[PDB]
């Protein structure tokens, strides 16, 4: 492959070996309840 | 809330008879660009700005002079957080308009930015920048 267009999370462990591109969409960390 | 953000009529037409005026955007700095960029009928209209910074627009507005303020999102949630009961900004979820983030500026293409960029990812990633946000970003309300 030649480039990853998808919703790739930036963190420590890829950035070493990848250079990313500035954030187009910021978003978090949340848990799913059934109610 | 009474203006639904930059699409509403009353910011896109200055031509009411009650003419909701004198957003703050203080001059020459950075939405300002943003502002005379995209759509330049504001920054035609837009005249009665603050000669300071937020300290005198918030103080204008209570005092009555102006009943919109628009500035950044940090500053003005901070600033909203930290009063004697509380000045309500419009629905907080969307009211980021334009969204961007802080940065360091370094030189063009310096070998810093290998470095500094990873130790701020670790930071974010440890938890490290939450308990600064708990210990010099908080208010009552
Ligand atoms: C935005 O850019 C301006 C550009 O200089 C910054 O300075 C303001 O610009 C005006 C217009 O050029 C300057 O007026 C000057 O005033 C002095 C003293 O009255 C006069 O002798 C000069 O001939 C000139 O007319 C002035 O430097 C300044 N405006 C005022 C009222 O002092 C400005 O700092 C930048 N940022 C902001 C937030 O405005």
């Amino acid at each position: 492959a030649d480039m990853i267009v998808a919703p790739l999370t930036i963190n420590n462990e890829r950035a070493q070996y990848i250079e990313f591109s500035k954030p187009f969409k910021y978003q978090g960390l949340t848990i799913l309840v059934k109610k | 809330d009474t203006v639904s953000g930059l699409s509403d009529k009353k910011f896109q037409r200055p031509q009411d008879q009650y003419p909701p005026f004198r957003f703050g955007t203080v001059p020459n700095g950075s939405t300002e660009r943003n502002i005379r960029s995209n759509y330049r009928d504001m920054h035609t209209h837009m005249v009665k700005f603050n000669q300071r910074s937020v300290e005198d627009a918030l103080t204008s507005l209570k005092m009555g002079k102006l009943d919109a303020f628009i500035y950044d999102a940090a500053v003005l949630n901070y600033m909203a957080g930290k009063d004697e009961g509380c000045k309500l900004v419009t629905i907080g979820s969307g009211k980021v308009f334009a969204t961007t983030g802080y940065g360091i500026a370094m030189q063009k293409d310096s070998h810093w930015k290998r470095a500094i960029d990873l130790a701020l990812l670790q930071f974010l990633g440890d938890g490290e920048t939450q308990k600064l946000e708990t210990v010099w970003l908080s208010g009552i309300c």
